């Protein structure tokens, strides 16, 4: 088992590396068809690395590359999408949103360290469970919380694994900024999630339509953070439509494994958007999703955020694209 | 007299691969041609290595590790390396594809000599010096296409800015 | 995860939860 | 004389092109320092190429790219930089605006061809000479006209150079296409002037601040059109500092050599910033005019329009590296 | 006889040549030294047509269009024109740099010969041979060069996204 | 180009007219 795991490591250790900036990361709009687990790790490692968090908070080097590595291998594999590439898309708009949205001129690097950890740690181990799955097919680790189960599990395995070996990169972190870090990265993980991200987010946006947000004014920025947050969690939808036919028709496919686990383990009456038989109309109904957290969070993060308008427009240019396959 | 002949068959070899740099395709057709018409081999295969494993065509892919093998043998050492008596397979060339150096960049294997059924030690060094312009031409004709997928890759990334 | 509930149904018919 | 313009003409038909996408003219701080007439005449054929204009308008080929040469060559020579380079970084920010600042999906092709010919009729024909100096120098132009001279100049010049040979441009378009298109440019050429820009930017600030601006509300459009106009005007502010010392070292030089005008032909008492004795004190007279005209317009260009944010904050880099010389 | 020598001067040429595509400058090291050493001629200077007009370093430029000139009437023609007679200039031999044609994109001239004191028609086709591989290193490292320098900006312009 | 007296001194010693 391990054994070829690690002969991947080896591929790490004995493989071409395509410079991000030839990896059109950058790109919002990113074609992430090609890469493999270990180049999107790769990728990551770019995102620990441009955002000036390395200089700023003393990461070490090879125990942060498999910080990556390791968590690209905790992830079961079982999994159709919730696992590495979607913290890699996730991270992926991080990185881009605090370098190409050129953001740090504005906030300060502690809160892009809270954003890049907890963009990784959005959904960290995630075993293709959402907090709903857990909450009724009680896995113990439901039990173990309430709310947000999944990311209040994305916040204990932060502070757990960022202190766990082979993940340290907590420890060049100064106790300020390490409070500040895990903090802002509680209430931000809390906000990876969509739906805490639902309650804390009518404050932001009352406090940026009128062009009154103020970064002198600290928790009104950390509640910015956790907008990017949740903004970076869903960012998979960003990407291009023959690609974003894999990655969609996979979160089709894959809330159709879950959804199986919803009509076996759980059994309930199915509802629309899950529902395997709606393989033609599930796209609608991924578009009020979009409606409902998407473009109504990047309108905000395109008032206030600036280059980062594309990650916006590189959803929407999916919607009609999909509503084709919503029109049977 | 005869004596005269091959090293000018190598300036046939430069002035072809050395023109046909635009493409590795057209590179390897015209390298199994020359090949097949020179080394009198009925057949050949031409390993590449890559840290612990070859990789060839010979378009199939073929792989071997480095630890493994006869060829994969020659891959650890980059010996030259004549099979008289290969076991209509009877015998086998088989040398590192090289280039820069020694080092092993791959591993070819010419099959069943035309003049003399067994491979001489004649039909060695020759092929050796034939895989100084094949292996020239392979370092820097790849060393042109990275250049030409990467960089090219890269302003597709510019295109948003 | 208490919320809205205009919101709870969509949660039953989108990504979330 | 002209013969060896049309040796330049020559260059045109016998040189080796750049690509923009080689050129940087995306990247809104963008080297122009190497660029030559030619190839900055040649960025501005990008500039009619990209939006979608000759498409939508029917624009003649070479009449067009000879439109761009023959207004490369009717700036008079002793001229320093508000010459043909000017009408480059000008364009180059409506053509960034409208392409890499991607506000096509929301303002209409009509805008963009009015943002576009105006923005290269920001300045035509430029003498070396802003309103003043003509109000004051009594050159003929002064008195055929009272606000905005050298713009009412540019308008009039737009209607009619381009209905001039060697420039029908405008040829191709649609009666309502066409008034849209000199009406539009009109108001905008007024307000490529960053003077009624002054004047008409209350309204747009007013209509941006509370987010509650409307694309399907015209004439609230047209006048941002008109602001992005103005932000275009001045943007040669956007470069990098190698070069941009060239740049606004010429504004002092050029300024200081109409400013010669202003002490000989006018020998008015000097003002601080064309006075050639403030040289170590003219970055601040331009930041102060910067801060007049500049962020105050790149601030809603930054809320509204998006990507093209760096052109706002490829001015504000110059500000303290310009005081370095403000500071002696 | 010694009839091979000059074939394998084409050898020493191809081999060296083809390995300095890395920078065009080197390669005007290497060809400038080789060819002071072989073509015999004491001094040389290289023009490179551009539409009507020579190009030419000898780094200082040096320029001369195509209809003015005697070596500019070779960019005319890119006829190899030996001048026996120059008028230590005492001859020169004003040959075409050319490439994959015998069209002109140079203008090469050779000045003062070692071993007979004037030019043969000797001192022509043969640095018409020796300019096969010159102007195929030269059409094809500029090639490399020009896709290096257009390229690599293109992803300097990559930088905002 | 009447405008508000702010603005005039700073147009009369800044770039604008």
């Amino acid at each position: 088992s391990h054994m070829e795991e690690t002969r991947e490591l080896q591929s790490l250790a004995a493989a071409v590396v395509p410079s991000a900036q030839t990896l059109k990361i950058t790109d919002f709009s990113f074609s992430d068809f090609e890469l493999s687990d270990l180049e999107t790790a790769l990728c990551t490692i770019r995102m620990f690395t441009d955002l000036n968090l390395v200089q700023n908070f003393q990461m070490k080097h090879e125990v942060l590359c498999r910080w990556i590595l390791s968590v690209k291998k905790n992830y079961r594999k079982n999994v159709a999408y919730h696992n590495w590439r979607h913290a890699f898309n996730t991270a992926q708009c991080m990185f881009a949103a605090l370098k190409a949205g050129k953001i740090q001129n504005k906030l300060t690097d502690l809160e892009i360290l809270a954003l890049l950890i907890a963009a990784l740690s959005h959904d960290l181990d995630h075993r293709g469970v959402n907090n709903s799955y857990i909450q009724r097919s009680e896995h113990p680790l439901a039990q173990l919380y309430c709310h947000s189960i999944m990311e209040h599990h994305h916040f204990d395995q932060c502070l757990m694994i960022l202190n766990s070996p082979g993940n340290q990169i907590l420890s060049g972190l100064s106790i300020e900024e390490y409070k500040t870090t895990l903090k802002i990265i509680k209430q931000a993980i809390l906000a990876t999630d969509l739906a805490l991200y639902i309650k804390r987010r009518g404050e932001f946006f009352e406090l940026i339509r009128k062009n009154q947000f103020n970064l002198e004014d600290p928790h009104q920025k950390e509640l910015f953070l956790a907008m990017l947050m949740t903004a970076c969690d869903l960012s998979a939808i960003t990407k291009p439509w023959p690609i974003q036919q894999r990655i969609a028709e996979l979160v089709a496919t894959e809330f159709w494994e879950q959804g199986d686990l919803e009509r076996t383990v759980l059994q309930q009456q199915p509802i629309p958007m899950m529902d395997r038989n709606k393989r033609d109309e599930l796209p609608k109904l991924q578009v009020g999703f979009i409606d409902f957290v998407c473009t109504q969070l990047y309108e905000a993060l395109t008032h206030v955020s600036e280059d980062c308008f594309p990650l916006l427009d590189g959803c929407r240019k999916n919607r009609q694209k999909w509503q084709a396959l919503a029109e049977q | 007299q005869k004596l005269k002949c091959e090293c000018q068959a190598l300036l046939q070899v430069a002035k072809n691969l050395f023109t046909h740099l635009d493409d590795v395709s057209v590179l390897l057709q015209e390298i199994i041609t020359e090949a097949r018409n020179l080394s009198n081999a009925e057949i050949c295969s031409v390993f590449l290595l890559d840290q612990n494993e070859l990789v060839a065509k010979v378009s199939y892919e073929i792989r071997i590790p480095a630890d493994q093998g006869i060829a994969g043998h020659v891959a650890t050492t980059g010996q030259i390396l004549n099979i008289p008596d290969a076991y209509r397979t009877r015998n086998i060339l088989c040398f590192p594809i090289k280039n820069e150096n020694q080092e092993v960049i791959g591993v070819a294997e010419l099959v069943n000599k035309i003049n003399g059924p067994w491979f001489s030690k004649f039909d060695e060094d020759l092929a050796t010096a034939f895989s100084i312009y094949c292996g020239i031409s392979i370092a820097h004709s790849l060393l042109y296409k990275k250049v030409n997928e990467a960089q090219y890759r890269s302003h597709l990334a510019n295109e948003m800015m | 995860e208490a919320f809205n509930h205009l919101e709870l149904h969509e949660l039953a018919q989108y990504g979330i939860i």
